[PDB]
């Protein structure tokens, strides 16, 4: 529908958003995608302004997240002074 | 339950 690349500089509190989903822990019914579930006021992602709630995380750096477990994507995001996000919306 | 989530 629309793919976008977004680069975030990690802040003192991390990236300032939350995610749910994955092959091990779907967030919707029979949906394994990793979705953005919250963008925190005052965090790096909100300051950037581009990330939206329910964006699908397609890739983190050069690592695709389309059929992966939750903690895999978590490790990509949490470990990393600058992180390149490819998302779908 | 629905509350599994991770903040990053």
């Amino acid at each position: 529908s629309q793919y976008l690349d977004i680069v975030l500089l990690r802040g003192s509190s991390g990236l300032g958003f939350s995610i749910a989903g994955g092959t091990d822990n779907p967030h919707f019914d029979n949906d394994t995608s990793i979705y953005i579930t919250k963008v925190i006021p005052g965090g790096a992602a909100e300051a950037d302004g581009r990330l939206k709630v329910y964006d699908t995380i397609v890739a983190v750096d050069d690592q695709l997240m389309e059929d992966v477990a939750h903690q895999v994507c978590v490790d990509a995001l949490k470990s990393g002074s600058e992180v390149k996000l490819r998302v779908k919306r | 339950n629905p509350n599994p989530e991770t903040s990053v």
